[PDB]
């Protein structure tokens, strides 16, 4: 029942419906709402609400925002998630001067391929991760967030939306218009964010499809059927691809040292079948002295 | 490849969960075996006519199932459930769903999209938005992994099969989805290459041709009887050069078990 619910303030608008801060009157409980209008709605419940509530139902991790609860009230639809306290975009935002330090990053990325790999394990793409879809909490927690864009994939996977993905963490495979895509487009994402966290700006901020693969190109290397056999082939491979050489990635991120620079290369490998996955990731000697503390900025 | 024994345990799992009620059609006054038997094979057909995933039948299926399991319906509100239903399916597994006013149409307006909308509402309340449920598909497709080598009229002539099981809610409610698929896979593998149920199956799964048996010997029987069956959708269906023509081939007349 809403009743139950004083609302506090707007948060913003999510991947579809907007959000906001509540109150459980009788609990205490700080939650997040998301109202979805089913009157406008000539379609019924929409397809990104479908799969958000029946597969964030399924997924209970310490790093997986929880789904508390879906009231269905008059025309409305309200998504009742725990409410954390910021997203990563505007911490790093926050942390422009002093920049983060490196073991809260090490434990962001640590937390963020815990829910990543429960997310593969059982089956899901998340499909849109960014800072943005990224909360943390006061106690050094960070979860992944807005489930609107994933959907259940097969083994092995069918032909799945193309339009996927936020264009500055979107995988190359998908900017090449494989017929397949799997769990190795998100852990792309995470790589991408993994460097943000580390700069504080973007890794491939394009501002169109080709603009992207070519940021790509001109950081990574452009790919060949050595690095990554059958890209030649892909759809929309041009032999007309500029060719450039692939550069140190100690110049890529500075600031990031051996074993950082070790697991960011293997997080963005052309060959989807090469990148490593959540799972394998999670034993990366990056990790060795990984712990959890909080912020270093006030919430 | 890296999650593929993660997930197989995970919708092993799941599937059980998802189970409809064995004898729920007993306690139906209403509605029987033979009515929705009707009602799966006309699904068949809108699946092809909008050229829809194998999987979001499967899928629109055990919505119908689940929900039968717990609610009464009377047999003119059956094509109503099971258009809901189709309409979920198809959102939660489609790229490009039909539009409602499809549904609407091809119920050739028995129902109105007001009726439609709501059913869906309901479809949505009583499986509390457990949507994402294991198939007879999603298992077949992991064990088709397991060919040596990859055999399309085998697994065209699986999927075939698989299918058939959706029809029949007596005896094929009481096996569960692996289960079918493992029957499945088997059979359409022996009846095109003379090959079994391979030991690399048997160590994912823990079935083994025994544990089969009981649902293999249902399934051959409906394999030699469906060109007599009150219901060919699936047959017709299976006659495409999509699936390579399966459902023109000779089942075998034993299987040596
Ligand atoms: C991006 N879509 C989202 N949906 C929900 C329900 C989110 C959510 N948000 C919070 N709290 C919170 C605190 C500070 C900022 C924000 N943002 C909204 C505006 C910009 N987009 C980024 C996040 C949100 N707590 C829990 C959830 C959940 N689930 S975020």
């Amino acid at each position: 029942s809403m009743e139950n619910f004083q609302k506090v303030e707007k948060i913003g608008e999510g991947t579809y419906g907007v959000v906001y801060k509540a109150r459980n009157k009788l609990t205490g409980e700080v939650v997040a709402l998301k109202k979805i209008r089913l009157d406008t709605e000539t379609e019924g419940v929409p397809s990104t609400a479908i799969r958000e509530i029946s597969l964030l139902k399924e997924l209970n991790h310490p790093n997986i925002v929880k789904l508390l609860d879906v009231i269905h009230t008059e025309n409305k639809l309200y998504l009742v998630f725990e409410f954390l306290h910021q997203d990563l975009k505007k911490f790093m935002d926050a942390s422009a001067l002093t920049g983060i330090p490196l073991p809260l990053i090490k434990s962001y990325l640590f937390q963020l391929l815990q829910g990543l790999a429960f997310c593969h394990s059982h089956r899901v793409l998340h499909r849109d991760l960014k800072p943005q879809n990224l909360l943390i909490n006061t106690e050094g927690a960070i979860k992944l967030a807005d489930f609107g864009l994933a959907r259940a994939f097969g083994v092995p996977v069918r032909t799945y939306t193309h339009e996927v993905v936020t264009l500055w963490y979107r995988a190359p495979e998908i900017l090449l218009g494989c017929k397949y895509y799997s769990t190795a487009v998100d852990i792309w994402s995470l790589g991408c964010i993994f460097a943000e966290m580390v700069t504080r700006r973007a890794l491939f901020p394009g501002d169109s499809e080709i603009d992207q693969l070519f940021r790509i190109f001109r950081t990574l290397g452009t790919p060949d059927e050595v690095v990554w056999p059958g890209v030649t082939s892909m759809p929309d491979y041009k032999p007309s691809f500029p060719k450039w050489a692939r550069q140190d990635f100690s110049k890529v991120v500075p600031p990031l040292d051996e074993d950082g620079r070790s697991l960011l290369s293997q997080m963005l490998h052309y060959d989807p079948n090469k990148r490593i996955s959540a799972k394998a990731a999670l034993a990366h000697p990056f990790f060795q002295d990984v712990t959890k503390p909080v912020p270093h900025l006030r919430l | 490849p890296d999650y593929h024994e993660d997930i197989h345990t995970y919708l092993r799992e799941m599937e059980v969960k998802c189970k409809p009620k064995v004898g729920y059609m007993k306690k139906q006054p209403d509605i029987t075996n033979s009515m929705r038997a009707i009602l799966v094979d006309w699904l068949v057909e809108v699946g092809e006519e909008y050229k829809l995933q194998n999987e979001t039948l499967h899928l629109a299926v055990n919505y119908i199932d689940r929900f039968l399991s717990s609610m009464s319906v009377l047999r003119g509100k059956l094509q109503l459930v099971g258009t809901a239903a189709m309409l979920l399916a198809s959102k939660f597994e489609e790229i490009y769903p039909p539009e409602v006013a499809e549904f609407v149409y091809i119920t050739d307006d028995t129902y109105t999209k007001k009726q439609v909308l709501r059913m869906e509402h309901l479809v949505l309340k009583v499986l509390t938005f457990d949507l994402a449920a294991p198939t007879v598909n999603q298992f077949l497709t992991q064990y088709f992994l397991h060919q040596q080598p990859a055999n399309c009229k085998v697994e065209s002539l699986a999927m075939f099969l698989g299918e058939l099981s959706l029809i029949d809610a007596d005896p094929y409610l009481k096996y569960l989805p692996s289960v079918i698929a493992g029957a499945a896979f088997h059979l359409a593998l022996y009846t095109v290459t003379g090959q079994s149920w391979p030991e690399s199956l048997i160590r994912k799964t823990g079935y083994t041709l025994e544990s089969l048996k009981p649902c293999l010997m249902d399934l051959h029987q409906t394999y030699l009887k469906a060109p007599q069956h009150a219901q060919q959708s699936i047959r017709e269906k299976y006659k495409n050069s999509k699936y390579h023509g399966v459902s023109l081939l000779n089942p075998p007349e034993t299987l040596n078990l």
